[PDB]
């Protein structure tokens, strides 16, 4: 089918099939230091989103199913609407004010269930 | 409810470094990536994506890494500080023809040797705009003399313009504009995503835009504000126009050694007749490409206004004259010709040449343009034109340039840098 | 307006085998999951098979979960419905539904929104 | 025992046992240059190979046990012939031409996988 | 609260609550060779840490718990005093000597089961 972004414009529930397809492409001394400039960000920019996962109890995966209510007030909406009306560019822009919020309280969520799984042992 | 996915198909607008890549040069030589025999391109479907050609820093970049791979080209190379001396020249007249009568300047000089102890007396012509009349009527010096030191380019580095390809480091990507009638700002369907650009030569020219790429369908006018008469207007041809360009005159090349493993290239006897340099533009073509010019203009500013071409104000050599690089020597030449008329063989634009170049627009690192032996002849496209207007009932329309920047916007202007960012929320219905 | 309909044989011996399948019409048949419901000659209705709506997850009663298998094929809309050993207690006829479950990334049923007609099986 | 690449001349089942020493090992300006290229690339290297083993389900493992069936037009062979007589290196050569066959069908099972996991819950 | 190392005073048990605090915060041509130097470090020491994780088999984690048991030749103390009332900068100086013995431990045993769970499938 389409590589790389192939599904920008396919709906929410469209896309999230091609996960993989934007995962893998995220991978004269001044010349060898722009280009090592590049290489680096890239490889400094994967390693944080991968962090952030990892913190998310999320580590190993592209779609992981978390512990965390949605707020109706971040968006209310249906699952028909988001899923399968807009686009994730869309979404991105709708929800844009409250990405830290989330961010937040996922971390929140997942110390709370690494200590449980600590006592339940 | 909340669930995380990375990978999701979203970015945002961002500046980052772009790599050259391609497939003895001036500019991209070994330091640059080998390309891709099989690129790739991912049509878009459904993407809307707002473009602005007038803020894309791609051209920033493309200027910066041009003027610094020039500079990296010249640092190595002979200097001529020896040169600068009291010449004595007198007038080139053996077989000369009434079009170039004093152009040329016979001068002589003391020059140094590969020994510290000797001198040795030399002679070489040079251009009229080549030298300044000091005192002793005969007494020039280089015009460079008083502002700056004079390097000679190495004659073994072609200024010939290879192209080269932009490229995305991972994490960004390059979206495309494939909408035929763009005119390069607000929104636009048919995006799509490409590896790297096309090809862009590094052609550095004014007033005429050359071997540049061509309109789909249509002549199109494009400017950051086409009311503003500071602004230009960067018209792209969708039919090229030849352009024949030429030096008529075999010359020869001596070298003088000036230093332990240094030499100078200088001009020798012109073997032949002394005839000026030209370039020919074929009058029906240009008539036709100036009409289809005017039809777009009047879609601004009304179709019952009078439109006139004249030519360029006065100035800098540099600006008001057409400007290229070919066969190895820099000429100049008087576009008059070609932009003189109210709305709409051969015509013949006769040209200047001259060895010492300040490049771009700076002052303090002059070069010297070695001597090319035998006769040039160079034939090219014009791909379109950078305009200035001169402004109730007319506008009037001059060729502009000398800002290179707008050399290069004019191929840029359909791409775009932006950042890819993977991680998305989004509520589902399922539970850890 | 949309339509489920039942074939497949209605007369085996205990100990034997008997597929049934069922053609649907009318709807995106890939968008919705699906199931099978017995009705006892003289009761009641039994839930007997769920299946997903791409085919990779199914579910059953206990009391046919060694011996049933329900498989979909979204490329000529249709179910099937494997039977193995049958005893006489499976007498009953069969009805091909649409709903049962749901997607998880779409509204919830947890109900049968269509019914066939039912394919009618006896064990002698 | 023999340390990094010891286990080169063993066979397959006597080696993959060592499989620590190995993973341990993959971690004037011109000579700078040419020092954080090589250094850059190490890690480059390794993040491609760690991002496969995530889209393939085997995150954090270095023995993975897939749902992929084998082919066994792949390598027509009995588990004893391959664990107990050939090396790595042997192997390796023999089955060169079937490597992305193999990995496109490990990235397609996963993403069936799991999708089916988001579904059950 | 406090941020990056604002724990760094508390006891043991009253810290490890704040383990995201400092886990996020780990990440002219000679001076971009200098500063270069010092980015690839900073991911060099991450990925490091992180593959010895991965090989005990607490790759994603912040807390893990492992299968190996404390020796008391290591540290014969109780809990109440580890937990309670020293902090982890005091807890380091006390079992530097055992470090390189605990981390062979669980490598080892991470092996093992790592093989175990391969003859159960
Ligand atoms: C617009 O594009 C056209 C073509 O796309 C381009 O014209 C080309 O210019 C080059 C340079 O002037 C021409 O190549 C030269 O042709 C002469 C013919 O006698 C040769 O002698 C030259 O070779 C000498 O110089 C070389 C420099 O490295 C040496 O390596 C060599 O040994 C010789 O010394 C050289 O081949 C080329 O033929 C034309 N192309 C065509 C089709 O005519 C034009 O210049 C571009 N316009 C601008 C303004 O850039
Ligand atoms: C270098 O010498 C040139 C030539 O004499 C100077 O340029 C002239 O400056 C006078 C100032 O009134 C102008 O009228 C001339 O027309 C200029 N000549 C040319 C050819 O442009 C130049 O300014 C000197 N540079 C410095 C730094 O003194
Ligand atoms: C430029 O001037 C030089 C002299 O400075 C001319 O060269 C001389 O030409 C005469 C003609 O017979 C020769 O006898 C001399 O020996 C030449 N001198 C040298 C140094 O070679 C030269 O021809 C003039 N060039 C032009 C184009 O006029
Ligand atoms: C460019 O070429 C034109 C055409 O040959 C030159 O035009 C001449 O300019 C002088 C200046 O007053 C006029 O008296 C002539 O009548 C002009 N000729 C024509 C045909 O118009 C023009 O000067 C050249 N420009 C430069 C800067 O040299
Ligand atoms: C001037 O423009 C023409 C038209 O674009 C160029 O000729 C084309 O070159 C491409 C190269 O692949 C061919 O596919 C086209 O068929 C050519 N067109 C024609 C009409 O032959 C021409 O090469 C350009 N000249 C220069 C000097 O660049
Ligand atoms: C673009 O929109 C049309 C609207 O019907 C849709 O059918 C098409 O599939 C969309 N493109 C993609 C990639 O889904
Ligand atoms: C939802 O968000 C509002 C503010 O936007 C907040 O007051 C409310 O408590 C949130 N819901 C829950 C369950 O926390
Ligand atoms: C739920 O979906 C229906 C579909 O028409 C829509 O009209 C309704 O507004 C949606 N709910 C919300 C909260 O918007
Ligand atoms: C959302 O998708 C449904 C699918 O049938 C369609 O009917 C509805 O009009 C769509 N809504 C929008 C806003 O496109
Ligand atoms: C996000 O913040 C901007 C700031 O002006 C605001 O205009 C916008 O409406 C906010 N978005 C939402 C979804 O409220
Ligand atoms: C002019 O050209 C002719 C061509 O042969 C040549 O003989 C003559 O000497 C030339 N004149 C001068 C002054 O060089
Ligand atoms: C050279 O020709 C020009 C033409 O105007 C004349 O003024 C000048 O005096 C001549 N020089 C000599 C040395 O004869
Ligand atoms: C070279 O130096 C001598 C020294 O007497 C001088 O006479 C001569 O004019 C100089 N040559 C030139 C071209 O200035
Ligand atoms: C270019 O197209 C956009 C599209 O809306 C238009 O707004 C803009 O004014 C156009 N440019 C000029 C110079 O008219
Ligand atoms: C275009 O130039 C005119 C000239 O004054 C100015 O008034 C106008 O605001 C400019 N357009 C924009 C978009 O600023
Ligand atoms: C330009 O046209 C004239 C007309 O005779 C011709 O002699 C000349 O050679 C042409 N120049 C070029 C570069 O073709
Ligand atoms: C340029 O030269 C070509 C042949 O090389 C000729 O056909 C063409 O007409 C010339 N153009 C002009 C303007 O003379
Ligand atoms: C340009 O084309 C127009 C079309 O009518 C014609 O009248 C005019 O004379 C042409 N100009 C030249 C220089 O051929
Ligand atoms: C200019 O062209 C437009 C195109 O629709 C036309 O409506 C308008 O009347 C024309 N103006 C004149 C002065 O003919
Ligand atoms: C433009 O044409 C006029 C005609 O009188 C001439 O005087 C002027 O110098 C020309 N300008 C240039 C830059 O060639
Ligand atoms: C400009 O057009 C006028 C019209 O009479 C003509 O006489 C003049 O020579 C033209 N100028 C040039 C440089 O061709
Ligand atoms: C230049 O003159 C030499 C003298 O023999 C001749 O061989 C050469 O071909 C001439 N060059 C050209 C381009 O005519
Ligand atoms: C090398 O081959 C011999 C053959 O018997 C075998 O015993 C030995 O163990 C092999 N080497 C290793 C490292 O296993
Ligand atoms: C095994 O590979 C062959 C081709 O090498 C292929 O035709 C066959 O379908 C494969 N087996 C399975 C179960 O897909
Ligand atoms: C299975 O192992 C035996 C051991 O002798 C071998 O002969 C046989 O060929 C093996 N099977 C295959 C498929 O090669
Ligand atoms: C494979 O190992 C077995 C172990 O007994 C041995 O008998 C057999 O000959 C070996 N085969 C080869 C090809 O070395
Ligand atoms: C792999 O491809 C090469 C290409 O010639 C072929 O010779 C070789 O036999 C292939 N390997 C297998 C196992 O078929
Ligand atoms: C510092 O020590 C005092 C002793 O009572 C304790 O209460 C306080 O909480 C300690 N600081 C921190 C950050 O816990
Ligand atoms: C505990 O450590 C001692 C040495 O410090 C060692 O001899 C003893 O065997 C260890 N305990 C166990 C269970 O291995
Ligand atoms: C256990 O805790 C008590 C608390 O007072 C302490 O006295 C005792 O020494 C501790 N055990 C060890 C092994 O030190
Ligand atoms: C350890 O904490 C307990 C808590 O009650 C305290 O009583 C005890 O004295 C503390 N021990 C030390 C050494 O601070
Ligand atoms: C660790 O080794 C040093 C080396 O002198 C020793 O003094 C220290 O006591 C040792 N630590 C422990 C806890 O035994």
């Amino acid at each position: 089918f389409l590589g790389f972004l192939g599904a920008a414009g396919s709906t929410m529930g469209a896309a999230s099939m091609t996960l993989t397809v934007q995962a893998r492409n995220l991978l004269l001394t001044v010349w060898g230091i722009k280009q090592l400039q590049a290489r680096v960000l890239a490889v400094e920019r994967y390693l944080r989103d991968q962090q952030l996962l990892g913190i998310w109890g999320c580590s190993g995966k592209l779609i992981c199913c978390t512990n965390v209510p949605w707020n109706s007030s971040w968006s209310n909406r249906n699952l028909s609407e988001i899923w399968d009306n807009m686009t994730w560019l869309q979404w991105d822009k709708e929800i844009s004010n409250y990405t830290q919020i989330i961010y937040g309280l996922l971390e929140e969520s997942q110390n709370q269930q690494e200590k449980n799984e600590q006592d339940l042992l | 409810w909340v669930t995380v996915y990375y990978g999701v198909p979203v970015w945002k607008d961002a500046e980052t470094t772009l790599f050259c890549a391609s497939d003895h040069n001036v500019w991209a030589t070994h330091a640059c990536v080998p390309t891709d025999p099989n690129p790739q391109e991912i049509h878009l479907e459904n993407v809307t994506e707002e473009f602005n050609m007038w803020k894309n820093n791609m051209v920033e970049q493309m200027h910066t890494d041009i003027i610094s791979l020039w500079d990296q080209s010249l640092k190595p190379c002979v200097k001529l500080t020896p040169l600068c001396v009291t010449l004595q020249c007198t007038n080139v007249t053996n077989n000369i023809t009434d079009d170039m009568r004093g152009e040329l300047k016979n001068c002589s000089f003391n020059m140094t040797t590969e020994l510290r102890d000797k001198k040795q007396k030399v002679y070489s012509l040079f251009y009229r705009l080549d030298v300044v009349q000091i005192n002793s009527n005969k007494e020039y010096r280089l015009i460079n003399c008083n502002t700056s030191a004079i390097t000679q380019a190495c004659p073994k580095v072609s200024f010939e313009p290879i192209p080269i390809h932009y490229c995305a480091p991972a994490g960004f990507a390059i979206l495309k504009c494939k909408d035929k009638k763009f005119n390069g700002t607000g929104p636009c369907p048919s995006v799509s995503t490409v590896q790297c650009t096309h090809g862009i030569k590094p052609v550095v020219s004014t007033q005429l835009l050359l071997n540049g790429s061509l309109a789909e369908e249509e002549v199109m006018i494009r400017s950051e504000n086409i009311t503003n008469n500071a602004k230009n207007i960067l018209v792209q041809f969708n039919t090229p126009v030849q352009i024949n360009c030429t030096r008529p005159n075999n010359n020869t090349r001596k070298s003088i050694r000036i230093g332990p493993g240094q030499a100078f290239y200088a001009t020798g006897d012109i073997i032949g007749d002394i005839r000026q340099a030209h370039c020919n533009v074929s009058k029906a073509t240009w008539n036709e490409t100036l009409g289809k010019v005017v039809k777009q203009l009047r879609k601004h500013f009304g179709n019952n206004t009078i439109i006139r071409f004249a030519n360029s104000s006065g100035g800098d050599l540099e600006v008001t004259t057409h400007s290229f690089n070919c066969g190895g020597e820099f000429f100049y030449c008087n576009t008059s010709g070609l932009f003189n008329s109210t709305w709409i063989d051969s015509i013949t634009l006769p040209c200047r040449i001259k060895q010492i170049i300040n490049m771009w627009q700076r002052i303090g690192q002059a070069m010297y343009a070695p001597p090319i032996q035998g006769v040039i002849r160079c034939v090219s496209n014009i791909t379109g034109l950078i305009l200035t207007r001169d402004g109730s009932t007319t506008e009037t329309f001059r060729p502009g340039g000398g800002d290179m920047r707008d050399n290069w916007r004019s191929e840029l202007y359909k791409y775009k840098v932006v950042k890819i960012e993977p991680l998305g929320v989004a509520p589902t219905r399922c539970k850890r | 307006e949309v339509q489920l309909v039942e074939t497949g044989g209605g007369l085996v011996q205990p100990g034997g085998s008997l597929k049934l399948s069922c053609r649907a019409s009318g709807y995106t048949f890939s968008s919705f999951a699906m199931s099978w419901v017995r009705q006892a000659p003289g009761k009641g209705l039994e839930w007997v098979s769920l299946i997903n709506d791409r085919g990779g997850l199914t579910f059953y009663v206990d009391s046919v979960k060694g011996r049933f298998t329900i498989s979909r094929d979204n490329s000529k809309n249709t179910l099937s419905l494997q039977m193995h050993s049958l005893r006489d207690g499976d007498t009953a006829v069969y009805y091909c539904a649409t709903g049962g479950m749901s997607s998880a990334l779409q509204s919830s049923k947890y109900y049968f929104d269509f019914w066939g007609q039912g394919a009618l099986v006896t064990v002698s």
